[PDB]
RNA sequence: CCUUCUCAAACAUUCUGUUUGGUAGUGAGUGAUACUCUUUGGAGUUAACUUGAAAUUGCCUUAAA
């Protein structure tokens, strides 16, 4: 979970104030006397479930604690039918604070820079043998049978 | 507990740590051997970084120079080798925050390369000097009558005179005559006054503190650089400003 | 006689074979005419001057550059199977059909009039061992360039649909919807099969 | 394969017209001089507060 | 002087025994190119293992047709230039097609310290960077830190290892310094390195380039420069795993161990 | 059944006996601890054995440690089963180069030396290859 | 309907370093920035040219 | 979960030229005859190629709570 966060740190989306000063930075320079396509974590539900389904997505981090549970029920079982490498991580705040948000019930990382692609790659194959390697058995068995 | 992050960065810092301060001494070695056949550099520059941030690159003399090293703490992930050990009992900074007074010669120069990455170095000024001793000073000496390692403050004269006296030191002011213009007794007062203790930057951890931290650990490594290299030229910062950020 | 190459290492061998053949007359056999304007895109772009013919274009276009590859030394074109019947060109050496044709018995007749090839892994002259090491390193910075043209990303997207569509209205047993998409987008570099 | 067969937008490559619409609103707003430009924001508390 | 007759005589062997009686060029393409000259010396830098290339000064061009017939070849000859930090910030790739297409030579991609550190850190990606690429050129500073930055795989050939180039007029950096130091390096010195054993080949390279008339001025200078710098032993011809041929051979050198 | 001997692969630059005794001594005694190098230059093969001395150890860091994120490589493990013991690692440092040269005269090796070229010349005539001097 | 100051100078850097060779003005990275097709290029320019001499 | 030895002289000013010195590298494997030394042991070299940083055992503490 750290280790996937301090990959996702990277790619804040650039925050109302950082995105004004800049073009406005723009514009008093450009008016009077080129840029790649920026990278960023991609955050609403629309338009994760939209970039999976799409193939567009190489990590999708789900939040376990939902206010109606019914929201993201269909979303892993959708990623593992799509073949997209998921993780259900533990807090939407926790999700909420990497991308300017109070809470974001899913993050998402479709394009990445080379410098992170190989880290991204290995954070895919450590979520794979860590996550869904251990938890096959968690399609079978209905939870909360404690005494 | 130890988590296993930790323990591996240890190991690869202290890597490039010995393997960097073993550079220099080969490099220093050769260089007062006079076998300066094929090295990178056989002569001494010294980086001069002031305040829009001029770094100057100027060539060190003979002449015997009066340093304030200061301590910093840096790297991270760092462990004190033995050769870092000895030079830091030697000028007695095992404590994070503590300054010292020494003079800079052809000998003591080729040791300040090794320590430069946990010292910050610079020459001071009369004022920071003499302000720095009035309001800061500690003697090791006897208590009530059983006691010895009491370290207290330089509240009197007559202390100086007890302590001191025949070498023609009488006073806290004449102490700082001979630390500043360097002489006889130098060697004397120096290890008398044995460290200072400097307080810490911003000094705190909470709200203001934190981002007041922040903005300094960003300022450390645009202000102070790390050469790694054996004709790593020492960094002099001003210790006027510097000081009066610690005092 | 033909290569064995898989659908990854398809359009990489082709690639491979185009820069050293510079100096040569060789001849591209494609089934459809919407493939031929995704290939003689990428390899005038990373400048392999090849010449352009499909159905798609206008007549005088395609009698006046045709006119030029027969007047010339050095030339190379990339032309479909049914666009460059009856006019077949002697100044030749490899004839190299990439798809599967549209008739597996009117081929024969298409050679003996140069040296014949196919390429199949999914489905007379000699086979041709191949090595796997000196293939061009020319795919990744093929998935930079798609990703960042949208021409070239259209004209891939309606290069890799006609080709696939062309592969499921063949007639023989071999040529019947084996292919797996995951090797067969690389070819047009993607991610994802479209 | 993805589930549906869309194809794919031009501005999902071109650099984006909404930011040219923003930038391009900002630049009015300096020749009318309601905005005043981040270089003479430093100017006007330098001069200031002291 | 070496006799120049005996050059004529061994590259016209080395064409007799290229010319002997597969759809890619794997191994049989450069056995037939790959000319090197050897030099052996008693311990060459006998126990310094240095990484630096001897710009041994030659006449005549052999880049040049490696350029223009490289892009005839699958492995494509392409230019790199490794600066310092400062120096993407004040020069562009554009100034140097704007110099340098003059002669008529191109800088294919121009690269920081930061990205080797960065982007090219991934074993992988460095590998499939590097090899990709034939002539490496380094900024005087960097080529001190490059052995860590770029890695061991980047220096067991002579191609991926890098040529220290001066860009440093007086320590200020100039555009000039560097667009004549590139051709320099480019067309009148070919780099060696330097083993702390006794053998050494010299990496000529493909057989076919500069007609054998021209082969023997690359060779006569290399001697030239070779034995008046460094005592030697002896100097052999070959192509790859040939019967050998014995160029020079000194027996005044011996005496001293 | 399983045994407490234990394998680790998949190891970080710079993770050795010294770090691999320190870290797993947390889970607990260890017995006995080594790391297979390089013996060209003294540098690890990324992947090393240690034994505990309890078994039920050997298993719960087996349990903890199978698929670790640790600096861009995960650590793997996995338990051996009874006998297959730890067996010949050794520690090999840095083996530096020893100037064994001179010994035979000089007129003795020059003439070794023209035994070797006339032969060289007489090899080139063995396979289509003639050359003068 | 006249075209902007901008627009104008784009127009300008197009022109002067092309001239008409749409292919080669479109495929150009630095200054046709936004992926725009031949038929848009060369109506723009037209109106450019109608504008001036 | 730290990030890497980011330049010096001697001579020369053609708007920067010459010369001198500076780098110890992830591991594992495939590999076609040559080089000297050693006396039998490989010692050290010499093309090239494979690879998600891959892998089964060669005899200081305000960088804290």
């Amino acid at each position: 979970a750290a280790e996937t966060f301090k990959l996702f740190n990277k790619y804040r989306p650039e925050t109302a104030a950082e995105k004004k000063e800049r073009l406005t930075k723009e514009a008093a320079a450009v008016a009077e006397g080129a840029s790649p396509k920026p990278y960023a974590v991609k955050y609403g539900l629309n338009h994760v479930v939209a970039l999976i389904e799409n193939k567009k997505a190489k990590l999708v981090l789900i939040a376990n604690d939902v206010d109606p549970i019914e929201l993201v029920v269909f979303l892993p079982a959708l990623c593992k039918k799509m073949g997209v490498p998921y993780a259900i991580v533990k807090g939407k705040a926790r999700l909420g604070t990497l991308v300017n948000q109070k809470t974001s019930a899913v993050a998402a990382l479709t394009e990445v820079r080379a410098e992170d692609e190989a880290a991204l790659a290995k954070l895919v194959s450590t979520i794979d043998a860590n996550f869904a390697d251990k938890y096959d058995e968690v399609k079978k068995h209905w939870g909360g049978g404690i005494l | 507990f130890v988590r296993a992050e930790s323990i591996v960065a240890k190991t690869l810092a202290t890597s490039r740590e010995k393997e960097r301060i073993k550079r220099v001494s080969i490099l220093e070695d050769k260089k007062a051997k006079n076998e300066t056949q094929h090295i990178a550099s056989g002569k001494d520059f010294i980086l001069k970084i002031t305040e829009g941030l001029i770094r100057e690159k100027t060539t060190y003399d003979g002449k015997p120079a009066l340093l304030f090293i200061v301590r910093v703490r840096g790297p991270l992930a760092v462990n004190i080798p033995n050769k870092a050990f000895k030079i830091l009992s030697l000028l007695r900074l095992v404590e994070t925050n503590t300054g010292v007074f020494v003079k800079l010669t052809k000998n003591v120069y080729p040791l300040l390369k090794v320590i430069a990455p946990y010292v910050v170095i610079g020459k001071p000024s009369l004022s920071s000097i003499r302000s720095l001793i009035q309001k800061r000073g500690r003697i090791i000496y006897k208590g009530e009558n059983e006691a010895e390692p009491h370290e207290i403050v330089l509240n009197d004269n007559n202390i100086v005179e007890e302590q001191l006296g025949d070498h023609g030191i009488i006073c806290v002011e004449d102490i700082i005559h001979e630390i500043a213009t360097m002489g006889e007794s130098f060697s004397v007062c120096n290890f008398f006054l044995q460290p200072f203790k400097l307080n810490r930057e911003v000094s705190g951890f909470g709200s203001l503190n934190r981002l007041r931290k922040i903005k300094q650990r960003e300022a450390e490594s645009r202000t102070r650089q790390f050469s790694n290299a054996a004709t790593a030229p020492v960094i002099e910062v001003d210790i006027d400003s510097l000081l009066a950020k610690l005092n | 006689g033909y290569v064995v190459c898989d659908s990854d290492k398809r359009f990489l061998l082709l690639f491979s074979f185009l820069k050293r053949n510079q100096k040569k007359k060789i001849i591209v056999f494609l089934s459809s005419c919407n493939s031929v304007k995704y290939y003689a895109e990428l390899l005038n772009y990373i400048d392999l001057p090849v010449l352009e013919l499909h159905g798609k274009q206008k007549q005088q276009k395609r009698t006046n550059t045709f006119f030029e590859f027969c007047n010339a030394e050095r030339g190379i074109l990339i032309c479909t199977d049914v666009a460059a019947r009856g006019l077949d060109i002697p100044a030749v050496d490899w004839i190299i059909q990439f798809d599967p044709p549209d008739d597996p018995r009117d081929y024969i007749h298409r050679v003996g009039r140069g040296k014949s090839l196919m390429f199949l892994t999914p489905n007379p002259l000699n086979e041709y061992e191949f090595p796997e090491n000196k293939i061009a390193n020319v795919q990744s910075q093929l998935e930079k360039l798609i990703k960042s043209n949208y021409y070239l990303h259209q004209t891939a997207k309606d290069g890799y649909r006609s080709y696939l569509q062309a592969y499921a209205s063949h007639s023989l047993k071999t040529v019947y919807q084996i292919d797996k998409l995951d090797l067969a987008k690389v070819a047009k570099s993607y991610g994802f099969p479209v | 394969m993805p589930l549906t067969a869309v194809p794919e937008p031009k501005r999902r490559f071109v650099p984006s017209k909404n930011e040219a619409k923003r930038v391009m609103k900002i630049v009015r707003a300096i020749r009318e001089g309601r905005i005043i430009p981040p270089k003479k924001l430093k100017e006007m508390k330098e001069k200031e507060k002291i | 002087a070496i006799p120049r007759e005996r050059v004529i005589k061994a590259v016209n062997e080395l064409i007799k025994f290229t010319s002997k009686p597969l759809l890619e060029d794997d191994e049989e393409e450069l056995k037939k190119d790959l000319q090197l000259i050897v030099v052996n010396n008693k311990s060459f830098t006998g126990t310094s293992k240095s990484f630096k290339l001897k710009l041994l000064n030659v006449k005549h061009s052999f880049y040049k047709p490696w350029k223009e017939a490289s892009a005839t070849a699958v492995k494509d000859f392409k230019v790199l230039l490794i600066l310092k930090d400062s120096d993407i910030k004040k020069v562009s790739e554009d100034d140097l097609f704007d110099q340098l297409d003059s002669e008529g030579i191109k800088v294919d991609e121009i690269i920081c310290g930061k990205d080797l550190k960065t982007v090219y850190k991934a074993y992988e990606a460095r590998n499939a960077f590097i090899s990709q690429f034939s002539l490496i050129l380094a900024d005087d500073s960097i080529v001190t830190s490059l052995p860590k930055l770029m890695g061991g795989k980047a220096y067991n050939k002579v191609e991926t290892t890098p040529i220290s180039i001066r860009t440093h007029a007086n320590k200020e950096f100039s555009l000039t310094t560097l667009t004549n130091n590139i051709k320099k390096v480019y067309m009148n010195q070919l780099p060696v390195k330097l083993p702390r054993g006794t053998t050494l080949n010299v990496h000529l390279g493909n057989l076919e380039w500069l007609r054998p008339e021209e082969f023997v001025d690359n060779v006569e200078l290399i001697s030239e420069q070779l034995i008046k710098a460094y005592q030697i032993r002896s100097i052999f011809i070959k192509t790859n795993r040939s019967p050998v041929l014995p160029l020079y051979y000194n027996q005044d050198v011996l005496d001293e161990l | 059944e399983y045994s407490g001997i234990i394998y680790v692969s998949r190891l970080p630059h710079g993770f050795h006996e010294k770090e691999l005794s320190k870290y797993f001594a947390q889970f607990g005694d260890l017995k006995e601890v080594r790391l297979a190098r390089n013996k060209k230059t003294g540098n690890s093969r990324h992947y090393g054995f240690l034994e505990f001395v309890n078994k039920e150890d050997a298993m719960i860091a087996q349990e903890s440690m199978n698929n670790y994120l640790l600096m861009g490589h995960l650590l793997q493990v996995r338990v051996l089963p009874k006998g297959a013991k730890i067996e010949k690692l050794y520690k090999y440092k840095k083996r530096v180069l020893v100037e064994k040269g001179i010994t035979k005269p000089v007129k003795q090796l020059k003439d070794n030396m023209k035994q070797k070229h006339e032969e060289r010349i007489k090899k080139l005539a063995k396979s289509g290859i003639e050359f003068k001097w | 309907r006249s075209q902007s100051e901008r627009e104008e100078e784009w127009l300008e850097k197009l022109y002067k370093k092309h001239g008409d060779d749409y292919k080669k003005m479109f495929f150009d990275k630095k200054l046709n920035i936004y992926q725009q097709s031949e038929g848009d290029l060369k109506r723009r320019l037209l109106r450019w040219k109608k504008r001036n001499g």
